[PDB]
C-alpha cells in the first residue's frame, strides 16, 4: 500500500481563445449555453441571445448573467463588464 | 607641477592687484597657454607613468594642469582608462572556480569603490573620467575569452541565486538589501543583459517554484531595482512570475472555497495546493512531449481543478507541467519508516509498485505512457537512492528491467527527500538557453533593420552596422554574422532587397 | 501556407527559365487565384487561432500569401486589432492604486513597445497594420468605467508629474 499526501504541482495557462466561442460554455456562441443545453425541452431556444460588451466579446447572456453574480469583471479581459447589446 | 601652480597662484593674485578685472581669464589663459601648452608632450609623455604609479598630489595637480590645457585633457583620460582596465583584468581573471560569482563581484565592486572614492577626492570627480572608469568596467566584466564564451552574465545570475536563496550559512535581510543595492553597480556594466536575463528567470523559476526564497519582499525589491536599472520591459516576465506566485494564495484560497461549496463531497484525500503560472512570461516550457499518466488519486484532483479552472476562470486553456510537479508520499507498505518527497515522474511508477511488487518496463510503459528517457531517468534515480534494487544481472537499463522493491530502506531522516534537482544547469539546457537569447537577438535585429528600411529605403552596409550597433547597445553586442544571416532571413521571405546598382544599398520588397 | 510558398516560390522559378519574360506576372497571378485566393474563407477562419498565439512563423507566411489577394489584408488587419485591443486590456488593468500612474504608461508602451516589435519582424510595418495597432491602442488608453469618466489623461498627467519631481529614487 502507498498513499499521496501532497501533490503540489505546476500548471501552465494560456489564452485559448477561438474565434465565435463562448468563453464559459467552450461551445459556438450561437447555439445554446450549457446551462440550456440540458433540459432543451423547457428550453425555448430563444433566450440565449449573444450578449456584447464593450471591449467587442461575445457571452451567452445566461453565462455573463451567471458570472456577474459572483464578480463584476468580464472574463476574458480584466475590465468590468458593460452590456451594449442584446 | 609644483612650481607651475605655485607660480600660477602668484601670477593669479598679482594680476587681480594690479590689472583691471577683464583682463584675469586672458592673463591666465596666456599663463598656461605658454607654460605647460608650450610643453604638453613632456606632462603627456610622463602621464602613462605618473598613473600608474597612482601617486595623488602629483596627479591631482597634473589634472589641474591639463584641464587647463585645451587638448591636454583627453590623452589623462585614456591613461586613466587603460590603468583601471589592466587593473580589473589582473584584479578578475586571477580568480578561481571554488566560488567565481561571489568572489568576482566582490573584486569589481572593491576596484569600482577604490576608484570612484579616488574620482572624487583627488580627481574633482570630472564626467570624463567617470566615463572613463566605466568604459575600463565594461571591458573588465566581459572578458571575454577569444571565440569562445561569455561567462560575466552566468556569473552574476548565479551570485544572485546564491545570495537570495535560502541557505543555511546566515544571511539577513538588511544585509541582502545593501548587498543588491551595490551590485546593481555592477549590473550596469555588463552590456550583455539578455543572457543575464534569461539565465535569472530561470532561477527566479527554479527559487519559486520549490519555495527556495528567503522572502517575497527580497524578490520584490531585486525585481524593482533591476527595474529601476534598465526598464519595464527588461522585467516584465519576472514581475509577473512574482505576481503569480504571489496570487497563488489566493488561487489556492479560492479552489479550497469552491470544493467546499460544492454540492457533494469531492474527498481528493491530498493536501492539495496549485502553482498555477502564466505560460506567456515564466521560462519553463513543454520541452519534454512525452505522455505522462496522471495516477487515479491524482486524477480526481486534476480533474476538479480543470472544471475550477473553467468555471471561475475562461478562455485560459490549462497546460499541465509534470517534471515541475512534486509531492509528499507516504510507504506503509514497509511498515511506514518516514514521508518521501517525490517528483510525480517517480511518483507514478511509485504507484505501478504499488500495484504489484513484481514490475517489468512494458507494465511501466503501458502504466506512465512516458518515454523510454524520461523513465530510463527516473529508474535510475530511484536506484541511486537505492529506492528499488535491479533484479537482473546488470544494474543498468536494458529492454527487460525486470526488479522489484528493496526492503532494505531504512533511512534515519523522517521526511528524507529522494529529488535534489534544484540546481542542475546542464549544459545543454544552457545552450538552449543560448540559443533562445541568440533568437531574440534576431527578433531584435531584425526588428530594428526593417525599421530603418521603412525609415529611408536607401542605407548602405556601414551605415547599416552602425546603426544596428548604436540602437542595440542597450542589449547586447551584435555581430556581422548575425546581422548578415537576419538580412539574409528577410532576403528568403521576400521582405528585403539590396539594390541591383550596387550590392552596398539595399531596398523594399 | 509553408507548402504554398513553396509551391509559390518554385512558381516563380519555373516560370523564369521556361516561358517569355512578359508572362511572369500572369502566371504567379494566376497561380494565387487558385491556391490563396480561393481559400480566404479557409484561410480567414484559421487566422484567428494564429494571431491570438502569435505563431511568429504562420503569421509571416499568413501575411506574404495574404498580400497577393485583395481582399486578404482586411480580415487580417481586424483580427490583429481584435488582438491587441484584448492583449492591451490585460495589461492595463489589475493594477494597485499605489503606482497606478508609473505602471499604466508602462504596460501601454510595452504592449505597444512588443507589438512595433512585432509588426516590423513579420508583418513588415505595413501602414495597414500600424494604422491597426493605433486604433486598438486608442481604445484601449481611452477605456472607460462603468457611468465613470475617461482615467487616460489624469493619469499621464500624474506620471510625467512623477517623472518631474524631485525624487532621490535614481
Ligand atoms: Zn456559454
Ligand atoms: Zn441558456
Ligand atoms: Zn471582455
Amino acid at each position: 500500500r502507498f498513499e499521496v499526501k501532497k501533490w503540489n504541482a505546476v500548471a501552465l495557462w494560456a489564452w485559448d481563445i477561438v474565434v465565435d466561442n463562448c468563453a464559459i460554455c467552450r461551445n459556438h456562441i450561437m447555439d445554446l449555453c450549457i446551462e440550456c443545453q440540458a433540459n432543451q425541452a423547457s428550453a425555448t431556444s430563444e433566450e440565449c441571445t449573444v450578449a456584447w460588451g464593450v471591449c467587442n466579446h461575445a457571452f451567452h447572456f445566461h453565462c455573463i448573467s451567471r458570472w456577474l453574480k459572483t464578480r463584476q469583471v468580464c472574463p476574458l479581459d480584466n475590465r468590468e463588464w458593460e452590456f451594449q447589446k442584446y | 607641477m609644483e612650481k607651475v601652480l605655485g607660480r600660477l597662484k602668484d601670477e593669479e593674485i598679482r594680476c587681480r592687484k594690479y590689472l583691471h578685472p577683464s583682463s584675469y581669464t586672458k592673463v591666465i589663459h596666456e599663463c598656461q597657454q605658454r607654460m605647460v601648452a608650450d610643453h604638453l608632450q613632456f606632462l603627456h609623455a610622463e602621464c602613462h607613468n605618473i598613473i600608474r604609479q597612482e601617486k595623488k598630489n602629483d596627479m591631482a595637480n597634473m589634472y589641474v594642469l591639463l584641464r587647463a590645457v585645451s587638448t591636454g585633457l583627453p590623452h589623462m583620460i585614456q591613461e586613466l582608462q587603460n590603468h583601471i582596465h589592466d587593473e580589473g583584468l589582473r584584479a578578475t581573471s586571477n580568480l578561481t572556480q571554488e566560488n567565481m560569482p561571489t568572489l568576482f563581484v566582490e573584486s569589481v565592486l572593491e576596484v569600482h569603490g577604490k576608484f570612484v572614492q579616488l574620482i572624487n577626492t583627488v580627481l574633482n570627480g570630472d564626467q570624463h573620467f567617470m566615463s572613463a572608469l566605466d568604459k575600463a568596467l565594461t571591458s573588465v566584466v566581459n572578458y571575454r575569452e577569444p571565440k569562445s564564451v561569455c561567462k560575466a552574465p552566468e556569473l552574476l545570475a548565479k551570485y544572485c541565486d546564491n545570495l537570495l536563496k535560502k541557505s543555511a550559512k546566515g544571511m539577513t535581510e538588511n544585509e541582502v538589501e545593501d548587498r543588491l543595492t551595490s551590485f546593481i553597480t555592477v549590473f550596469k556594466y555588463i552590456d550583455d543583459k539578455d543572457v543575464f536575463q534569461k539565465f535569472y528567470a530561470r532561477m527566479l523559476a527554479k527559487r519559486l517554484i520549490h519555495g527556495l526564497s528567503m522572502s517575497m519582499d527580497s524578490e520584490e525589491a531585486m525585481i524593482n531595482k533591476l527595474k529601476q536599472a534598465c526598464g519595464y520591459e527588461f522585467t516584465s516576465k519576472l514581475h509577473r512570475m512574482y505576481t503569480d506566485m504571489s496570487v497563488s494564495a489566493d488561487l489556492n484560497n479560492k479552489f479550497n472555497n469552491f470544493i467546499k461549496n460544492q454540492d457533494t463531497v469531492i474527498d481528493l484525500g491530498i493536501s492539495f495546493q496549485i502553482y498555477v503560472l502564466q505560460a506567456g512570461a515564466w521560462p519553463l516550457t513543454q520541452a519534454p512531449s512525452s505522455t505522462f499518466a496522471i495516477p487515479q488519486e491524482l486524477e480526481k484532483s486534476v480533474q476538479m481543478f480543470e472544471l475550477f479552472y473553467s468555471q471561475h476562470f475562461s478562455g485560459r486553456k490549462l497546460t499541465w507541467l509534470h517534471y515541475l510537479c512534486t509531492g509528499e508520499v507516504k510507504m506503509n507498505y514497509l511498515g511506514k519508516p518516514y514521508v518521501a518527497m517525490v517528483t510525480t515522474y517517480q511518483m507514478a511508477v511509485l504507484l505501478a509498485f504499488n500495484n504489484s511488487e513484481t514490475v517489468s518496463y512494458k507494465e511501466l510503459q503501458d502504466s506512465t505512457q512516458m518515454n523510454e528517457k524520461e523513465l530510463t531517468k527516473t529508474i535510475k534515480s530511484l536506484l541511486d537512492v537505492k529506492m528499488i534494487n535491479h533484479d537482473s544481472e546488470k544494474e543498468d537499463i536494458d529492454a527487460e528491467s525486470s526488479f522489484s522493491l528493496n526492503m532494505n530502506f531504512s533511512s534515519k531522516r523522517t521526511k528524507f527527500k529522494i529529488t535534489t534537482s534544484m540546481q542542475k544547469d546542464t549544459p545543454q539546457e544552457m545552450e538552449q538557453t543560448r540559443s533562445a537569447v541568440d533568437e531574440d537577438r534576431k527578433m531584435y535585429l531584425q526588428a530594428a533593420i526593417v525599421r530603418i528600411m521603412k525609415a529611408r529605403k536607401v542605407l548602405r552596409h556601414n551605415a547599416l552596422i552602425q546603426e544596428v550597433i548604436s540602437q542595440s547597445r542597450a542589449r547586447f553586442n551584435p555581430s556581422i554574422s548575425m546581422i548578415k544571416k537576419c538580412i539574409e532571413v528577410l532576403i528568403d521571405k521576400q521582405y528585403i532587397e539590396r539594390s541591383q546598382a550596387s550590392a552596398d544599398e539595399y531596398s523594399y520588397v
